[PDB]
């Protein structure tokens, strides 16, 4: 019985079941035929080096000296190289397409330069929480290679006004959009970068200060998937209103820690809405009255989320868990106003529930973690 | 429960099974998934949107490290321990952390 | 340092003996210095220092309790707490106050 009569595709198959530590330590000293198949273009074209802190610092150009097909470069939570070693790799850069380096707060706004423009293909930017990143470099990002199709620029106070501008007339095909605390965001970026692509279906501006009068005119585009719009000041109702009765096609909304936003959204919210799959009302000041009409009047639910609630009705929350038919999600944290009933008795007449209360999930956490 | 709490709170001071990590000034904090959730809103606001196995958490330049760290220990343990030096940035017994409006 | 003399107070405090000041509570008494509740709580100061008595006799309001009482002189003394969720409401002030307080 040889293994190495079987044809080098299933050869390769078995060896693309072992991870990278696997088979560059242990499969590569067994002979000279299985050092010289685990080395390819197969295995070295999905990089996913995050994390391998003081360990790659100069070894950057052997990763990429004859490898041609690099397009899954991930160097998050990269501490040992700096400017050079990425500037060198970015020099080639054949065809990548999804750079990705989180939290690398030695890198600057060189690396996003020497990316920028030695590859004018990409589908995904999504740098992290790297500080000192100026908008000099997503100036000319946008500007040289217009092919980025997502970007994700949280934490990064530097991309004030000119980044969205800029990668807003050039650009077109972008798909998703992340954002996160940045301060000195004007409202005068994205009014004009509204009408160009319509296509957009997730949408993030959480901790940033857009301004309504652009939330306004998003009647405009009827494509719009999922929202994102925590925090943000004083978004229209009747433009929500109006995108929840025309647009059918719409996957999550958050709405999380508004407070001027009244009791009435989510009172109307269970009047038409049936693909609605999860709400996210975290803190919320809900007057505990919406809890009857979501109950009857809505049947099509699965996912429910009661966050810093100090006031709840264990009667109704009683009959809202036999009413639905399969709305078995109720993760409880700290709703001091319960009695020791339902964590007492739900637990053995649902055994298709998991919970999340203090008492039962200390023990099942301590298991799973000692099995796995 | 008690024990549980205990028990959470050890498997915590062990580097071992950890769910949701802080990352402020570098320094990082690892954490379980539901203990911050019962302990600040500000944190079960942004976790419950996601189910990722692995999670990552920053926090705002105003909050500061010498009285952050005395409150991880304040979450798992729910006990109070204070010096007359660092009382000020945690004045309202909701810990009011800078921003902070729970 | 002066916490070396807060602690030889302390200790000193914890004897009854070479105590000057005493806390009345529904019969309950606790024994201190002169000087210290002086820099402590401000209500104190008020019925201290318009006497040089002997042995003085200070009394407290049913509004300051007992049970977060304990500590108070705990952290006028070493600035160290013990304290759990039950007992905290009757005690979040963050600048002690609790007594009167208006400043």
């Amino acid at each position: 019985p040889d293994i190495n009569q079987l044809p080098p595709s299933i050869l390769l198959k078995i060896f693309s079941n072992l991870s990278l530590d696997e088979r560059c330590l242990s499969a590569s000293l067994v002979c000279k035929y299985w050092r010289d198949l685990c080395l390819d273009f197969q295995f070295w074209k999905q990089l996913d080096l995050s994390s391998r802190q003081q360990v790659t610092d100069e070894l950057l150009e052997k990763i990429a000296s004859r490898s041609q097909n690099i397009i899954e470069i991930n160097i998050s939570d990269c501490r040992s190289m700096s400017d050079n070693g990425v500037c060198v790799l970015a020099f080639k850069c054949p065809g990548l397409l999804r750079y990705t380096a989180y939290r690398c707060k030695q890198l600057s706004d060189t690396s996003i330069i020497a990316v920028a423009s030695h590859c004018p293909l990409l589908q995904k930017v999504h740098v992290g929480n790297q500080d000192k990143l100026t908008d000099e470099g997503l100036k000319q990002l946008g500007s040289k290679c217009r092919e980025l199709k997502d970007i994700h620029f949280g934490q990064c106070y530097k991309i004030s006004d000119e980044g969205m501008i800029v990668i807003a007339k050039g650009c077109l095909k972008l798909q998703r959009i992340y954002m996160q605390e940045n301060k000195l965001v004007t409202d005068q970026s994205v009014k004009a970068f509204a009408e160009h692509c319509p296509e957009l279906q997730y949408v993030g501006f959480m901790g940033c200060s857009v301004t309504s009068k652009g939330v306004i005119h998003l009647t405009k585009l009827r494509n719009l998937s999922s929202l994102d719009l925590r925090h943000i000041t004083e978004l229209d109702n009747e433009t929500v209103m109006e995108i929840v009765k025309r647009c059918k096609n719409l996957s999550s909304l958050n709405l999380c820690l508004n407070w001027i936003i009244n009791d009435r959204c989510v009172e109307v919210i269970a009047k038409e809405g049936q693909n609605l799959k999860e709400l996210y009302l975290v803190s919320c000041k809900i007057t505990d009255y919406a809890l009857i009409a979501i109950g009857r009047y809505s049947m099509t639910i699965e996912t429910v989320d009661v966050g810093w609630c100090k006031e709840i009705t264990d009667q109704g929350a009683t009959l809202i868990a036999q009413s639905s038919k399969s709305l078995r999600y109720l993760g409880l944290m700290r709703c001091d106003k319960v009695n020791e009933v339902t964590v007492e008795q739900l637990v053995q007449q649902y055994p298709h529930i998991t919970f999340s209360t203090v008492l039962q999930d200390c023990k099942r956490t301590l298991e799973r973690a000692y099995q796995m | 429960s008690t024990n549980v709490l205990l028990s959470l709170n050890d498997q915590r001071k062990k580097d071992v099974l950890c769910d949701v990590t802080i990352f402020v000034e570098g320094q990082r904090f690892r954490a379980h998934r539901s203990v911050l959730a019962a302990c600040s809103s500000y944190f079960h606001s942004r976790i419950v949107g996601q189910a990722d196995g692995e999670l990552n958490i920053t926090l705002p330049e105003e909050v500061t490290v010498k009285g952050f760290e005395p409150l991880i220990q304040f979450a798992y343990t729910a006990k109070l321990i204070l010096s007359k030096e660092n009382v000020d940035e945690v004045c309202k017994c909701v810990e009011f952390l800078s921003v902070h409006n729970i």
